[PDB]
């Protein structure tokens, strides 16, 4: 038998299109209420509000971490509380600009839109101490930044994305992040730059020249 | 039923639960669908889901009857005996291979469940 | 005008006091105990 | 000359095709069959600019055989 | 953070860079669950001390046990029984109906 | 039921089909003048 | 550089590449500006040579 | 049958603690049409029977205008019940014979000027546009609640650049709807070319059908001739959507 | 604190010892009559689904059994305490008994409640964690962690507080830094006041890193100016204790001015503020 | 020789061959269907076999009951709960044998409902004539590709209601029978924890 | 091949779930339409006078 074949993103993740004759319609709070009414309360046991995986392999492995989450069969996707905002170019772009512009106004949270370069920026951010922490970080659509002040101004001084123009994007090697480390003749572990490496992992400089490896710069922060 | 389908008034979940309880037989539940049917009375979505529920359960220990009165005489019980205790019916509103059509339409969240 | 602020005042004062050649009047250490009230992050 | 162009060998025909020399195996669209037996085949290669550290994509249109 | 972590390259200020995680969490597990890496004897202890009196402490560990526990050999046939019980099994009907 | 399309009157804008173009949305190389380096060539600028 | 240059990719900035030119560029092409480690031998020359 | 025990204590802060239900049902209900645009509710309103009415039964109009909305007689009289034929049009595309997607099962009881007020010759503009798009949602759709494949999606594209070139064609000084029509072509020109790759033999049936053989075709010659045409089969993932063991052999 | 007052009334005390170790020996049976068969629990002076329809719990419904003996003789003890016999009783009697020692006693009450109808609720997991954390026990602390997640209970921040405390009393202090990081990133759980008690008690004696004092200085000034909080002597006395450890003399300088300051926002001093 | 005299001496070779994990043909389920009827042989004592239902014509049920395959009755991408193998009714006792699947995406799905399997169980109730009172149903997983040691353990245990030494006096090569599970698969061991775990289903 | 493996049940996954909700929209609509239902016989019940 002859099948169709699943085009794009949207029917290869299933989507219901439940909005008359819109594909690019947003289904996430609609699939997550349909997915809430598909579990039952069993008596001879339920789920609870801490993040959810799909398979149990996918499990972290440090095991105070995995206190925070649990197995989940379907219903740990769709999983959180804020979308995606608006009103730029890339990602990592709005996810500067938008930092950048709550840091002046002296806000409390950013949520910014949380994408597989965005939330391990973020990650690296706060590995460094420029960010006190994270709201809904396991949203797979925005997360919120919970900012760091000290002494009435902010952590968070310089934040730039490496596309400047939000189009021209950058490669690293790794005789960049050499130069990165030591740049203007200092050594530099203060103004942080990171990238993405081909393995797709989230890293800053001082790791990078560390294990000798560059990759693709989205932004500096310091 | 003729004067409930004049005066207009809705049967509840309840009544038609308890009402086909006392059907005994799958031809005697089928005069009471297409007495209702003619009579033109009102229900809710509940209570039709709740009766084509009590049709899938009536045919069933019906069928468990028959697949019995073979077994009993020929002492083992058939392919077909056991194909029927996994399967079942086929052509139902709401199946048990699919346990998913009783969420939305019942406030319980549950199909209800009776026994003899 | 945010260049002249009660926060940017007492940093000011702090980066002032931090070379070792300029002595700290006593508002400086009573108001490192005792910060101006902040109209942010309520 | 001025602004710099030069030739920038890491496309998808590189991704794919493990070639003996460059411009050795291509992979294209046929745009005209009015000829006996030569199927025109447009594709496209990388030119590099480092000035605006930027790679554009021209089109070189070229005559194959099929018999 | 200290400020001579944010200048000067020596390698310790590597830990400063990463996040405060548990060191029962990076350290790996033992017999009982998550365990301080301080508490087992061979990290603390240094490795040109662990001749003399380690051994003579852990004796115990190898060579103390019960009567079945020393003088039963365990490199012996583990198969014999099931072997004899097949060639019994195979023998003795000896034929096909 | 019926489709009375003509291609002709599409592809050559019959009954005046105005397309509105992008704004600003050439990205052509001749028309660039500029070195591009990365994070701009002053990254951090804060107006005081 | 081309013909008859063994330089293969820019010094330190470059467009974006994919595939094996991402892991090539970023990891495991040669350089020998390194100060701490030089480029790698192929396996397994790389294990007995680690300190 | 038999009686309770006795409870020997209790407090009343025991008693002071299917609402999840009936919350997501209404979360259900606004993420289906009530946190829509205005033009997605039209559709939704088109599509299926009963969105704008909610739980409580009280439309938003209603609400507000009570005396308009609301019925003003209340009759005892002919009671229709519950309707058993309800499983042939689970959506209004189902039934498009009658005026407000009415079934023929709904229209026993009354004379036939009522009946002939609500035929096919009293329908609106609109209705008769749902009516041949519904046509078209007969044959083409997936499941009875489908409305975004590519084949519906199409001749969706198709019926509204017909109605745009119908408007043009009596009023050409309308200058917001050449812009439309011409936004309407592109995206029945994307819709078609993706249904060519997608599902060859439904694209095959609707250019036979309608007598459009040549609605997929090159611009320009100076752009073709580069083998820009062609580019949007691989920019857009439709390079490798054919399957070659159906068509042709492979070998 | 009612745990305290529990735990001193030594009376008491043996009372709710000998009642768990009655329960935790031979557990009732949950029957209808002729439960008076034992000695074990005497009377003192349907049930299934009588409990099922009224939303009462087992325990509260008398049909002359074993377990309502049971019942009747823990809420006589429970009362003479001066607690109540109920979800918010019973946790103090297993604070109280878990802050003694007194593991399993205090987990057979709690078993015997949740299966008398009083349900498991987060706090009788924290009082169940309370000896895993006076101990030290980590593991138990993660099962029982585990436990009440697999039985659909959310952890609040109770449960997490004990967590802290239990890797904490283990002397595993940057764990405390993680939990409170995973807290705020996937639990969602907006940190109290002991939260940061507990926070700046792991960095006084943490060695995990170089960088713990200025942690401790940014996470007070963070407690008191971004989140709003008040310092109380907790905080006063965490931040001290850390403080009073670097002979630089700003960190000198720094104590002095928190203990001047602590005397004159109406904190009297006590013997460890001058320790 | 040695293949020979392993012909000869091992009747059952093909079935610890294909439940060790060697056959990638059509593996381990038509091993395991010969496995159980053999020990329903040995058990019953009379047994008549029609195609794929095994019988003990004692009175007391004592019935194998090949429903399917599951692995290619689990169509991809369909949403149909609950897809056994076998189906043992022994006594009072009924098992639902799964032979798990290879896709984790499947796992969720092969495994019946609870009202599933109350359905079975008043189907037996009907066909039987076994009264309502005393009827359990219980699932039972295995391992996808082979067949440990452990699962043939609780196999015995459950299904035919044997201890370890008469299961050692019927069969003597399961003495030996040294295979345990994989530990890359931590699905399936977390899958067969919470399911072979769980008590018997009384309708 | 293994992670494409895992990617093509990913997608058999995320069918099977779609289907599951397509039911309960089903479900939902139906009782959207038994309130239109109501709403069109009582405006129906007027329109015959």
């Amino acid at each position: 038998q002859g099948h169709r074949l699943l085009h794009g993103k949207r029917e290869r993740e299933g989507s219901l299109f439940a909005v008359a004759n819109d594909v690019k319609r947003d289904e996430r709070l609609l699939r997550q209420q349909l997915n809430a009414l598909l579990e039952e309360e069993r008596m001879p046991t339920p789920l609870v509000d801490l993040p959810g995986v799909e398979r149990r392999r996918d499990l972290p492995a440090d095991p105070i971490t995995r206190l925070f989450f649990q197995h989940k069969g379907d219903h740990a996707l769709y999983y959180g509380t804020y979308d995606k905002p608006s009103v730029l170019y890339t990602p990592i772009y709005d996810f500067c600009h938008r930092i950048r512009e709550a840091t002046e106004q002296r806000k409390r949270f950013v949520v910014v839109p949380s994408t597989i370069e965005t939330r391990g920026c973020a990650r690296v951010m706060h590995d460094h101490g420029l960010v006190a922490g994270f709201r809904d970080f396991h949203n797979d659509r925005a997360f919120a930044v919970e900012l760091k002040y000290f002494q009435g101004d902010s952590t968070i001084n310089v934040i730039e994305p490496c596309s400047y123009d939000g189009r021209t994007e950058f490669e690293w090697s790794p005789k960049m992040m050499r130069r990165l480390l030591n740049t203007h003749g200092i050594h530099n572990r203060l103004v942080v730059y990171i990238c993405r490496t081909a393995d797709n992992r989230i890293i800053d400089h001082i790791h990078a020249v560390k294990e000798n490896i560059g990759g693709r710069g989205l932004m500096m922060v310091h | 039923m003729h004067l409930a389908g004049r005066n207009g008034r809705e049967l509840s979940v309840r009544t038609i639960q308890h009402l086909f309880a006392r059907t005994d037989s799958f031809a005697e539940a089928l005069a009471v669908f297409y007495t209702m049917r003619r009579c033109h009375v009102a229900m809710n979505m509940e209570a039709y889901y709740s009766m084509l529920y009590s049709l899938q359960r009536l045919e069933e220990e019906g069928w468990g009857q028959h697949f019995r009165n073979e077994y009993e005489e020929n002492g083992a019980p058939s392919e077909q005996a056991m194909d029927f205790i996994v399967k079942g019916i086929s052509n139902a509103l709401l199946p048990e291979n699919k346990p998913w059509l009783g969420r939305v339409m019942f406030q319980d969240r549950n199909v209800p469940d009776r026994r003899y | 005008n945010e260049k002249y602020e009660p926060w940017e005042h007492m940093k000011r004062m702090g980066r002032l006091v931090g070379t070792g050649f300029y002595i700290p009047p006593e508002w400086y250490n009573h108001f490192r105990m005792f910060p101006p009230i902040n109209h942010n992050f309520q | 000359q001025r602004p710099r162009r030069m030739p920038w060998p890491y496309d998808l025909t590189s991704l794919i095709f493990n070639q003996p020399r460059q411009g050795s195996d291509k992979i294209g669209y046929v745009v005209g069959t009015s000829m006996l037996k030569t199927a025109v085949v447009a594709t496209n290669h990388m030119v590099y600019y480092p000035k605006f550290n930027q790679r554009v994509s021209r089109t070189k249109r070229f005559f194959a055989h099929d018999e | 953070k200290v400020p001579h972590s944010l200048i000067y390259n020596i390698y310790p200020y590597l830990e400063e860079i990463r996040r405060r995680k548990g060191m029962m969490a990076m350290h790996p597990p033992g017999k009982d669950g998550l365990l301080m890496p301080d508490r087992v004897v061979d990290n603390r202890l240094p490795d040109h001390l662990k001749r003399g009196y380690y051994d003579d402490v852990y004796w115990k560990d190898f060579f103390a046990g019960s009567d079945e526990h020393l003088n039963e050999p365990r490199m012996g046939l583990r198969g014999d029984e099931m072997r004899r019980r097949l060639e019994e099994a195979q023998t003795s009907p000896a034929p096909t109906t | 039921t019926e489709w009375k399309l003509s291609p002709r009157d599409i592809v050559l804008r019959r009954f005046g089909q105005h397309t509105k173009p992008p704004g600003k949305a050439a990205l052509d190389v001749g028309s660039m003048r500029g070195s591009v380096i990365p994070f701009g060539r002053s990254p951090g600028e804060q107006l005081v | 550089g081309g013909p008859g240059s063994p330089v293969r990719g820019p010094g330190y900035y470059a467009p974006p590449m994919e595939g094996e030119h991402q892991r090539g560029y970023t990891a495991e092409w040669r350089d020998l500006r390194n100060p701490m480690r030089p480029p790698e031998f192929p396996t397994p020359w790389e294990r007995k040579y680690r300190q | 049958a038999m009686e309770h025990p006795a409870i020997w204590l209790w407090y009343p802060w025991r008693m002071n603690p299917h609402m999840p239900q009936r919350r997501a049902l209404k979360n259900v209900h606004g993420a289906v049409f009530n946190d829509l645009t205005p033009v997605q509710k039209k559709r939704q309103e088109q599509m299926l029977y009963g969105v704008n009415i909610p739980e409580t039964r009280q439309m938003k109009f209603e609400e507000q205008h009570p005396l308009l909305a609301g019925a003003l007689r209340k009759l005892e009289g002919q009671p229709k019940g519950f309707p058993f034929w309800y499983r042939k049009y689970p959506t209004r595309r189902h039934a498009y014979e009658y005026r407000f997607s009415i079934p023929v099962e709904m229209l026993d009881g009354y004379n036939d000027d009522v009946k002939k007020a609500l035929s096919k010759g009293m329908m609106s503009i609109q209705e008769k546009q749902f009516a041949q798009e519904a046509m078209y949602m007969e044959r083409y759709a997936e499941h009875d609640f489908d409305t975004t494949s590519p084949a519906v999606l199409a001749v969706k594209r198709a019926l509204k650049c017909r109605v745009l070139r119908n408007h043009l064609l009596t009023n050409p000084h309308n200058n917001i709807i050449k812009t439309v029509l011409a936004n309407t072509e592109r995206k029945l020109n994307h819709a078609l070319r993706r249904l060519r790759k997608v599902d060859f033999k439904k694209y095959w049936e609707i250019i036979r059908d309608h007598d459009v053989q040549d609605i997929l075709q090159p611009p320009n010659l100076v752009t073709y001739r580069q083998g820009s045409y062609w580019k949007y089969d691989w920019n857009a993932g439709l390079a490798i959507s054919t399957n070659l063991a159906d068509v042709m052999d492979p070998r | 604190d009612i745990t305290k007052s529990v735990e001193r009334n030594a009376s008491g005390m043996q009372a709710l010892l000998e009642i768990g170790n009655k329960l935790l020996r031979s557990p009732p049976s949950p029957e209808p009559l002729s439960g008076k068969a034992s000695k074990l629990y005497p009377p003192v002076g349907r049930a299934e689904e009588l409990s099922a329809k009224y939303n009462v719990p087992m325990a509260y419904i008398d049909d002359s059994s074993e377990a309502s003996n049971a019942s009747k003789s823990l809420a006589l003890v429970m009362e003479d305490v001066g607690l109540e016999f109920t979800e918010d009783g019973l946790t103090v009697v297993i604070s109280a008994l878990s802050r003694q020692g007194y593991g399993t006693i205090g987990r057979a009450i709690f078993d015997f409640a949740s299966a008398m109808g009083l349900g498991p609720s987060a706090e009788m997991y924290r009082a169940l964690m309370k000896y895993a954390s006076r101990r030290g026990d980590v593991n138990e602390s993660m099962a029982l962690i585990e436990e009440m997640k697999g039985n659909g209970i959310t952890p609040r921040i109770g449960n997490w507080h004990e967590l802290m405390y239990t890797f904490y009393k283990a002397k595993d202090y940057p764990a405390v830094s993680q939990i409170v990081d995973n807290m705020k990133m996937y639990a969602n759980i907006e940190p109290n006041e002991v939260t940061f008690v507990l926070q700046l008690k792991a960095l006084a004696k943490d060695n995990s890193q170089l960088n713990s004092l200025p942690e401790a200085i940014q996470l007070f000034d963070q407690m008191e100016n971004v989140y709003g909080f008040i310092a109380s002597r907790p905080h006063y006395d965490a931040m001290m204790f850390h403080l009073s450890q670097s002979p630089r003399p700003e960190m000198r300088l720094r104590c002095e001015e928190l203990a001047h300051k602590m005397e004159l926002m109406g904190i009297v001093w006590n013997a460890n503020t001058y320790l | 020789e040695l293949v020979a005299h392993i012909v000869r001496n091992y009747s059952q070779i093909d079935i610890i061959y294909d439940f060790l994990g060697f056959n990638y043909s059509e593996g381990y389920r038509s091993s395991l269907r010969r496995y159980m009827e053999y020990l329903q042989c040995k058990t019953a004592e009379n047994v008549r076999a029609s195609g794929r239902l095994v019988t003990g014509d004692k009175g007391e049920h004592n019935i194998l009951f090949d429903y399917c395959v599951s692995r290619e009755s689990l169509v991809s991408g369909d949403s149909c709960q609950g897809i056994i193998d076998f189906l043992y009714i022994n006594g009072n006792d009924v098992t639902l044998i799964i032979i798990a699947s290879d896709n984790p995406w499947l796992r969720n799905r092969q495994l019946p409902h609870r009202r599933q399997m109350e359905g079975i169980a008043r189907r037996v109730c009907f066909v039987l004539g076994i009264p309502p009172s005393e009827v359990r149903i219980r699932n039972l997983l295995l391992p996808p590709t082979y067949l440990d040691k452990g699962s043939i353990v609780r196999l015995n245990d459950i299904v035919f209601r044997l201890s370890n030494e008469q299961s050692n006096l019927l069969i003597p090569w399961l003495t030996n029978y040294n295979k345990e599970l994989d530990p890359k698969d931590v699905d399936y061991t977390a899958l067969a924890k919470t399911t072979n775990e769980e008590e018997w289903l009384t309708l | 091949e293994k992670k494409r493996i895992e990617a093509r049940q990913m997608m058999d996954g995320r069918q099977a779930l779609k289907k599951k909700h397509l039911d309960l929209l089903r479900e939902f609509h139906e009782r959207q339409f038994f309130f239109w239902y109501e709403r069109a016989s009582e405006r129906l019940q007027n329109m015959n006078l």
